[PDB]
């Protein structure tokens, strides 16, 4: 259920769990939606509402990209996501949801990472994590603004090793995606 | 449209998760006087030592409120706008009975969820009027009325020294004495006294800091 | 204007609550339109807290035959391979329910799709019949066989529109199409749609899943897959084989 | 570990009684001479009652210089249960026996505070509404031989067990002269 | 309503060989206070039908208004609505039961118990009962409230089976009902001495008696 | 808060014969240890060789029967007086029961009739709409006594297939008699509807009037 | 003759209860993209945990007008409520301004609110879908 | 009733006599134990010769009285002076149709040429009863026996005035929610008369 | 009041007249809406010319009355005939010292050659009050005003009998828990006299 | 005396995982007084909840050879209280060398029941004869007693009371009193589900031995 995000000087690395639902065992990613060719969204929280919200956001962003024949900036995407999340709970009990948005602004050629909680509080962060009750110790002590992609991957591997030290066999693994100037890639070895 | 109910469920969810004055009115033989204290407290702390608690609905119709301050101010302003529009439409001096009816119906519409307890005094061509209005939509008529946390001392003073035929000066003195007793004997009342006197055929006289 | 005049002219009908069109339709007073709505209408109490009322008036066991039936759900396992999809359930039950034929624990949505039953039995039966009708209408409209993903998403949206109302159902849609291949989706009443390759649901799901994972291969044989499914079931027995031509029952 | 709960069946024959209990050691039936008692409920309270009744029956035999009769034992159990009026044991006891002087079989049952429930046909304790009391009533026939009574009680136990897994039963057949103890490891 | 405020006590009825007899006391109690002493709880509807309502007074008046509207509408635009169009007790009871069930399904029930008695067109006796939940049932003898626990045992000793109806005369049934009313007055705090009676017969047709008081009361043994 | 539910405590039994069907029901209405009524119909004839019964809340069962009869009438009107089949009636009853999913009926329903093959068919419906086809189905408090009695004598695999209408009626009457002798809420009467290719036959057997 | 609004709850619910936002692919399900409600708002959530005053406020003026019409019918006859309703319907139907939501002057004159202000008037009340003139035209003309 | 809402703990007595009707009440409004108003006019005029007294919630009763007065003005604009039965019917309909949300009880005293003065009572729940006389309020419970023992039909004006004065004096004496002055309205064929009695008058009876 | 007990809802009166005292009561004991005992002698005697009537909880009042009779027997053995004041003091002490465990209220009537008849009332709580007349019970609230309007000092025996009969008849009429017959005990210099009045006699008043 | 041990343990078991076994809660009881004695009758059918447990139950308790009682409520409490009061009455009669009186048993029962503040659930009808005459009393579980001529108790007490109000008069014979008591018990049996089977009767007359009849109806 843990979602992680590290913003290195030229890339965004998003990590998520593989799959877990109720007490049902499955083999089988269903927690990351590609909003834009250079913008990715990772969502965690209650099952049933988070997926619907992510699909709604992805549909809206794809419609905007089709209409304008242009790619919306990660900041505008984050603002739209925050507004939609705040609107969704304006007339009902709030549901647990945490969203990490990682993008690469082409106009400024800069990676960006944003975190939105269940009430709709968008915060721009160099690194972010949810679902862990800590893990910020490694993310704070060994973080630099000028870290390369390899260094960020090594830090993420250290965090994953820490996770795979106090968890049962249910921890299948970690799915890792990288957003940079060349687009969105998936990391298999790490 | 109107007052919103959005984020009501969100507010309840946050609450479940640990996320958180003396007024008198005296009617004398040719008019009405309304007096109030001038201290605003945010609990134990005195926020303001000189606050105007006498609000105006019409040039010759004034009121003073208690309960929820925002609700009292909003309802008074809305009724003032309605009264001004009605007077412009009819080209006549507004009546205290019309303001009473509008306030009563508006307060009964919300079934007591708008907390505003008012003393409304005024003078219109039919005479002088003084009413007390409850937050649920019930109104009462009297010759002398008191309101607020210091209303008991004020009522004692009014009962001590009230007569049928009172002059303007006697009524002003009686209202000032009632507010002074409320100020001295009640912790929530203090500072100065604000007075508003309304006679028949004369402009309303508004005296801030009548007794400092 | 004449209708306006009629609407303002007049007691006995009002007390019978026949002045409402919904009451007339539900009692078949003027026609059979109640059986003409493709999307069924569900009755709720006219009170401030329908959900807690239903929960309190459902969690009250007084009559064994007045309770809501619950699906067996002992152990059901589904997997896919090059030859299609193998689904295995338990033929375990008696309870004063003597019948000519055995109880069917797998819903036959259509000659090409299968739906596992779990949780509330009535919810699964009703909503999978509705899903089959929707899929048939879609096939008639598009002149093509509807994909399993489309049907699973339709069911997921349907169960999500009533989330928290009181539905308790969990199903596994299994199908085989030329467009996609073999597909298995899991949809529960919460609103979770999950595509998978190996699924095990029930009390003895852990042992069956372990047995399956011990000797699971994409490239196998139909006999090998059926034997593996039966062994996984018996570790904690009806069998279904779904291919492009449809589903065939291999119960034993 | 579990142990709590159980079933006790008492039936009267011609000149004999039959008392039977279920079993997975720990047996719910204890004898204090020629009187048998079966207790259903918490294992701790069953053991406490067994120890207390062994104590009291040993003292009774030492003083009276004779064995205790089923009626006197029934009265003793009733009084002992009523002593803990506000702290009662979570038990249901059943007493069976043969009066050594008149020969008339005796069976009785009690609630948790010693209200005597004496029945002339049969008594069921632990579960008396699911599948035991009705089947015992259907299978009961008065004035049966000891072998017929044993067969009836074994059939009743088997019927209750069916309505398979690890199951056993202990049955005592009591005559005026000798007592036969049998198991049902089926 | 959510809860009744002013309530009645009980209505008791039974069948005899030629018809039915029904009775109910006249009292409206405001909690523990016997407030009103002029409430009539037996309504003669039509020619040979009587409805007895026990419970909330406002809902009883609402039901009386409904019955009056039914009577007026049945005879509306029908100059010959006196011999073949006369309302039968079965139709009135069916309407009342449907109304009660529909309002129960609306979560806004009528806090009443209703007993309908009369003689059908073919001379058959009719006697049925319905409650606020809408559940209806029929029996040779019927009662509501405390009368369901004290008056019913007294009446069943006269008519215990269906075959006992032809053996029961009008005098016996009337005496039994009067005795039941006296017993109720003995052992009911909310009861009243005054009561009203209605006899529906297939020969005479109807007889409604008001201002009836419980007589022959025995209190002399209290002297000791 | 107002409670709109209740129970009346009946007993119903439906048996699918080789060329017929039997639906029997008991009469008793008592609550809070007080006797209210002993005579009320429990088995209704819906026509088209379909017989229906509902046990539980009396008002709920009456409303369900009324709705089904109105639906059958409209189906006859709108389809040139076509006869309704047993499975179509079962589907209609399932939809009627599930239309109240969040305000459920507190009743249990059993229907019986003849299919297109002429063989007796019986369907049992769960309170919210789960229906199934069974040869024999007993509902109520006395089902736990009636069902073992039937299972002891006849076999559903004297075999039930070769049983006659009179034999099945006798067996049902004896089962109700045994339940009355053992239970305490069965008696007064027994209303039986028999569905054959010639129509529907009513038999009211008078048990003890206790 | 009501004062406080009554019978504000819904007896039944359905997935296609709002015909204006039906999905074209599956006409028996709502279209979440065109709803623009955030995408995580099932209809069931609209049945529980509501403020006990929202229904009273949203149906207050309608209830008052219905009571007034009932009084007119009782005292004056059918013609007076018929004429009032006819005038109101004629005024409402002939006004179509997709670029504004403010009521017409004639409507306020008929409702006797020429010189009356409530919080509805003070507070009358981005999206990529369904906020153009064409959607309002389709809603108005039933297309 | 709702939390913090004013309740009408009054003493109301309507009596019909040979020449019409008299409706009397006290003048105290309380807030539990503190007297909010020593002098109140509880006699509400709905029509020129149709008056009423209210109990229960003050706001609900005031709204109902205003609506009934508006309805009677509309009726008078068409068919002239209404009757007490019509006003009682309107009150009963308003109270019964709104009993699920409003707490209100009314006592209506009227006069007309046809009926020569009548009294109606509408307690909580919305049922209308026509009585020769009616008593209501917190203090009314203390004078049930006294009123029952000392009521006659077709009394004179002074006899009815004395009866109401004595009964209301006792109700004021034994009840803590009843106030100083007694206000009575006499409705007869001659017109409407208003009478007021002070504590120093009736306390010496 | 402990749950499931029996409440003594009744109509109790005690009136002092020229020649002594008279204590009157009804004879109804109810458990909810059911009259458990319609013939009940509520005139408890604690001494030859000292009587009492009880209210509250039946068990507590009976225990207190038994203890008071024991105390008065000891006093009579030691010093002779006690006065009504002594019995009232014992009652008050017993009721006050156990007011946190027992709910009891007593009305004590007595006679002696010195004081010539006295009435005392111990309500719930344990306070004592000496009055020319006393009323108590659930049905008393309806006759308060009546009792305040028809009591005179130094009435004759017949006048007191009629006054008590009328007041208790009204209380029975207006109270649901009051009914049956009226029992009266007359304590004078001559002795103790018992009177019983049946419903057919006082209901015609 | 009675132990309070394992009270906290029982509360913990009830609040966590266990259900305390229920106690038998006993059923019509009647008492009719005739010119020269009393008759006490009771129903003989005892049911364990909704299931009949016995068709012949002896609910008539003996305090003295001429003082009998019938109890409702907790059966164990009724039996224990009656036996204790009977032992006390026997000891008192031996001490005074006189026939016991009904008033003494009434006083003992009342004081004992008031001692436990209603925690002993026994509601009794006590009839008897003694040198002072024939007496009939009703005793509540909280320690309050009442005197009457005819009394009824139990679940079907309303039907029995209706029958008694129907057919009771001051001058009655032994046979008429027995018939009236039997009719009241029969009405309670027929019109209520809590009573059934036969009737136990005990007749106590002045100057004669008490007569105990089991299964009077057959």
């Amino acid at each position: 259920d843990i979602i992680l995000g590290i913003r290195v000087q030229d890339s965004v690395i998003l990590a998520s769990s593989k799959a877990v639902t109720r007490g049902i065992s499955v083999l089988k990613d269903d927690k990351t939606r590609q909003l834009s060719p250079h913008t990715l969204m990772s969502f965690a929280g209650e099952a049933g509402d988070t997926v619907q919200f992510a699909e709604y956001i992805q549909a809206n962003i794809q419609l905007y990209s089709i209409r304008e024949d242009y790619e919306l900036s990660p900041q505008a995407v984050s603002s739209f996501v925050r507004q939609e999340l705040a609107k969704s709970i304006r007339s009902r009990r709030p549901y647990q949801v945490n969203v990490l948005i990682g993008g690469y602004d082409k106009k400024k050629n800069k990676p960006e990472l944003y975190q939105i909680d269940y009430l709709g509080t968008k915060v721009e962060l160099p690194y972010g994590a949810h679902g862990y009750s800590y893990t910020f110790f490694l993310l704070d002590h060994h973080y630099r603004p000028d870290m390369t992609t390899e260094e960020g991957l090594d830090l993420l591997k250290l965090c994953v090793q820490e996770l795979e030290k106090r968890m049962p066999m249910d921890f299948k693994g970690v799915i890792v995606k990288i957003v940079d100037k060349d687009g969105i890639r998936q990391v298999d070895d790490f | 449209a109107g007052l919103s109910f959005d984020n009501y469920q969100r507010n309840n969810f946050l609450a479940e998760n640990s996320h958180t004055t003396t007024i008198v009115g005296v009617k004398f033989n040719n008019g009405v006087v309304i007096a109030a204290d001038t201290r605003s407290t945010q609990g134990p702390i005195v926020a303001d030592k000189n606050c105007a608690k006498l609000h105006r609905i019409s040039p010759k119709i004034w009121c003073a409120g208690a309960g929820t301050a925002a609700d009292t101010e909003a309802v008074t302003q809305l009724i003032g706008s309605n009264i001004e529009l009605h007077s412009l439409y009819t080209s006549r001096e507004p009546r205290v009975v019309s303001a009473l009816q509008m306030l009563k119906q508006h307060l009964f519409k919300y079934q007591g969820h708008i907390g505003a307890y008012l003393i409304v005094a005024g003078v219109d061509p039919t005479g002088s009027h003084l009413f007390s209005i409850h937050a649920h939509g019930s109104t009462d008529v009297g010759y002398y009325l008191s309101l607020g946390s210091g209303s008991l001392a004020a009522m004692a003073v009014l009962e001590s020294h009230w007569k049928q035929d009172l002059t303007k000066e006697e009524a002003i003195k009686l209202a000032s004495d009632a507010i002074q007793a409320g100020i001295w004997n009640d912790l929530g009342s203090g500072s100065n006294v604000d007075v508003c006197v309304m006679e028949i055929g004369k402009d309303a006289e508004y005296l801030r800091n009548y007794t400092p | 204007m004449q209708a306006i005049a009629d609407s303002f002219s007049v007691r006995l009908v009002k007390e019978l609550q026949y002045d409402n069109e919904q009451n007339l339709e539900s009692d078949f007073v003027t026609g059979a339109s109640q059986f003409q709505r493709l999307a069924p209408s569900l009755t709720v109490p006219p009170i401030a807290s329908p959900q807690q009322f239903l929960r309190a008036h459902t969690d009250d066991s007084r009559n064994p035959d007045c309770k809501i039936k619950i699906a067996h759900g002992t152990t059901t396992l589904a997997f896919r391979f090059q030859g299609g999809i193998i689904v295995a359930v338990d033929s375990r039950a008696a309870g004063n329910w003597v019948a000519s034929q055995t109880v069917k624990k797998v819903i036959e949505i259509n000659p090409f799709l299968l739906g596992t039953m779990a949780g509330g039995a009535a919810d699964c039966q009703f909503w999978e019949t509705w899903l089959g009708s929707q899929c048939r209408l879609h096939e008639l409209r598009e002149k093509e066989r509807i994909s399993v993903a489309a049907a699973s998403k339709i069911l997921s949206n349907l169960v999500y529109q009533y989330k928290g109302a009181g539905l308790s159902m969990g199903t596994m849609i299994c199908g085989y199409t030329r467009k996609e291949g073999p597909t298995i989706y899991y949809v529960d009443s919460d609103g979770t749609r999950l595509k998978g390759d190996i699924f095990c649901v029930g009390s003895g799901q852990t042992f069956a899943y372990g047995v399956l994972d011990s000797n699971y291969k994409w490239d196998l044989s139909v006999e090998d897959a059926l034997y593996l499914g039966k062994r996984s079931i018996l570790a904690a027995v009806n069998l279904y084989h779904v291919t492009e031509d449809g589903w065939i029952y291999h119960g034993n | 570990s579990s142990i709590n709960g159980g079933i006790v069946v008492a039936m009267t024959g011609k000149d004999c009684v039959a008392i039977a209990c279920d079993l997975r050691k720990f047996e719910k039936i204890f004898h204090y001479g020629h009187v048998f008692l079966g207790i259903t409920g918490l294992a701790t309270d069953v053991t406490t009652l067994n120890e207390m009744f062994r104590y009291k029956t040993n003292l009774y035999k030492l003083k009276e210089e004779r064995a205790i009769e089923p009626e006197t034992f029934t009265q003793l159990v009733s009084s002992s249960l009523y002593e803990r009026r506000f702290g009662p044991y979570f038990v249901g006891p059943v007493v069976a026996g043969i009066n050594s002087k008149s020969g008339k079989p005796f069976i009785a049952g009690f609630d948790l505070i010693g209200c005597i429930d004496e029945a002339k046909d049969f008594i069921v304790s632990g579960t008396a509404s699911d599948q035991l009391f009705g089947m015992c009533e259907s299978l009961y026939e008065p004035n049966l031989e000891p072998e017929d009574l044993f067969e009836t009680i074994s059939q009743a136990l088997l019927n209750a067990a069916d309505r398979l897994s690890g199951w056993g039963a202990v049955v005592y057949i009591i005559k005026k002269d000798e007592v036969v103890k049998r198991y049902l490891k089926m | 309503t959510q809860q009744p405020i002013v309530t009645g006590t009980s209505v008791i009825s039974m069948k005899y060989d030629n018809g039915v007899i029904i009775a109910a006391d006249n009292l409206g109690s405001y909690g523990s206070l016997l407030r009103f002493n002029g409430v009539e709880r037996l309504i003669p509807v039509g020619d040979n039908t009587v409805v007895g309502i026990s419970g909330d007074i406002s809902d009883m008046q609402h039901i009386e208004r409904l019955l009056k509207d039914l009577v007026t509408e049945n005879a509306y635009d029908n100059p010959l609505a006196d011999a073949e169009e006369a309302l039968e007790p079965s139709y009135i009871f069916e309407y009342l039961a449907t109304v009660m069930y529909q309002r129960r399904s609306k979560m806004n029930p009528l806090w009443n118990a209703i007993i309908v008695a009369g003689v059908q067109s073919n001379g058959d006796q009719f006697l049925r009962y319905v409650n606020l939940l809408g559940v209806t049932y029929s029996s040779p003898t019927l009662a509501t409230g405390f009368g369901a626990h004290m008056a019913n045992p007294l009446l069943r000793k006269v008519v215990d089976r269906e075959s006992d109806i032809p053996k029961t005369t009008v005098q016996v049934a009337e005496e039994a009902i009067v005795n039941a009313m006296r017993v109720l007055y003995y052992r009911d705090a909310r009861s009243s001495r005054n009561f009203s009676l209605a006899i529906i017969d297939k020969n005479t047709g109807l007889t409604f008696k008001k201002n009836l008081q419980v007589e022959n009361m025995k209190w002399d043994f209290a002297k000791d | 808060q107002f409670n709109p539910y209740g129970d009346n405590g009946g007993t119903i039994l439906g048996i699918a014969g080789e060329d017929f069907a039997v639906l029997a029901g008991d009469t008793r209405n008592i609550t809070d240890y007080s006797i209210n009524s002993r005579y009320e119909p429990k088995v209704f004839d819906c026509g088209d060789n379909i017989v229906m019964s509902a046990n539980g809340f009396a008002a709920d069962g009456d409303a369900l029967v009324k709705r089904f009869k109105n639906s059958v009438k409209w189906y006859h009107f709108d389809h040139n007086d076509k006869k309704l089949s047993i499975n179509s009636a079962a589907r209609n009853i399932q939809h009627l029961l599930y239309g109240k999913r969040f305000f459920p009926y507190y009743v249990h329903t059993i229907i019986a009739g003849l299919d297109e093959d002429g063989k007796g068919a019986v369907y049992s419906f769960d309170p919210v709409g789960s229906y199934e086809r069974e040869q024999c189905r007993a509902g109520g408090a006395a089902a736990s006594l009636i069902m073992p009695f039937l299972d002891n004598q006849v076999n559903f695999k004297k075999p039930l297939k070769y049983l006659s209408v009179e034999e099945v009626i006798k067996l049902v009457r004896d089962s109700f008699t045994s339940a009355t002798e053992r239970h305490i809420q069965v008696g007064d009467g027994l209303e039986i509807l028999i569905v054959t290719k010639d129509g529907v036959r009513k038999e009211f057997y008078e048990l003890k009037r206790d | 003759m009501n004062i406080v609004p009554q019978d504000t709850f819904k007896s039944q619910v359905s997935t296609d209860q709002d015909k204006s936002v039906l999905s074209s692919a599956v006409p028996s399900l709502p279209d979440t993209l065109r709803q623009q409600e955030g995408g995580a708002v099932p209809l069931s959530t609209q049945l529980n945990d509501r403020h006990p005053l929202e229904s009273t406020l949203k149906n207050w003026e309608t209830t008052q007008r219905q009571r007034q019409m009932e009084q007119y019918r009782q005292i004056f006859g059918i013609a007076e409520p018929m004429k009032r309703t006819m005038e109101m319907e004629i005024v409402n139907r002939t006004d179509f301004n997709p670029l504004s939501t403010n009521g017409s002057i004639h409507r306020d004159i008929l409702l006797n609110k020429e010189c009356s202000i409530d919080w509805e008037d003070v507070y009358p009340g981005s999206t990529m879908v369904g906020d153009d003139v064409h959607s309002k035209i389709e809603k108005q003309l039933g297309i | 009733l709702k939390k913090g809402e004013v309740s009408l703990g009054t003493s109301i007595m309507a009596v019909t006599f040979k020449d019409g009707v008299i409706l009397g009440a006290d003048s105290r409004t309380t807030t539990g134990a503190y007297i909010a108003n020593r002098v109140t006019d509880k006699l509400t005029r709905v029509h020129d010769k149709i008056w009423c007294c209210r109990s229960g919630s003050a706001a609900d009763t005031q709204a109902i009285a205003d609506i009934v007065q508006y309805h009677l003005e509309l009726y008078t604009s068409q068919y002239g002076t209404p009757s007490t039965e019509t006003a009682a019917s309107v009150f009963k309909e308003l109270c019964y149709e709104n009993k699920d949300n409003l707490t209100a009880g009314i006592i209506v005293a009227g006069y007309d040429d046809k009926n020569k003065g009548e009294v109606y009572t509408i307690p909580l729940g919305g049922s209308v009863h026509k009585l020769p006389y009616a008593i209501a309020g917190s203090g009314s419970t203390f004078i049930y026996g006294y009123c029952d023992k000392n009521f006659r039909e077709n009394m004179s004006k002074e006899e009815t005035v004395d009866f109401i004065k004595h009964s209301l004096s006792q109700a004021i004496k034994w009840d803590g929610s009843s106030g100083g002055v007694i206000r009575m309205v006499v409705l007869t064929a001659a017109g409407v008369e208003r009478l007021i009695f002070y504590p120093d008058e009736y306390e010496q009876l």
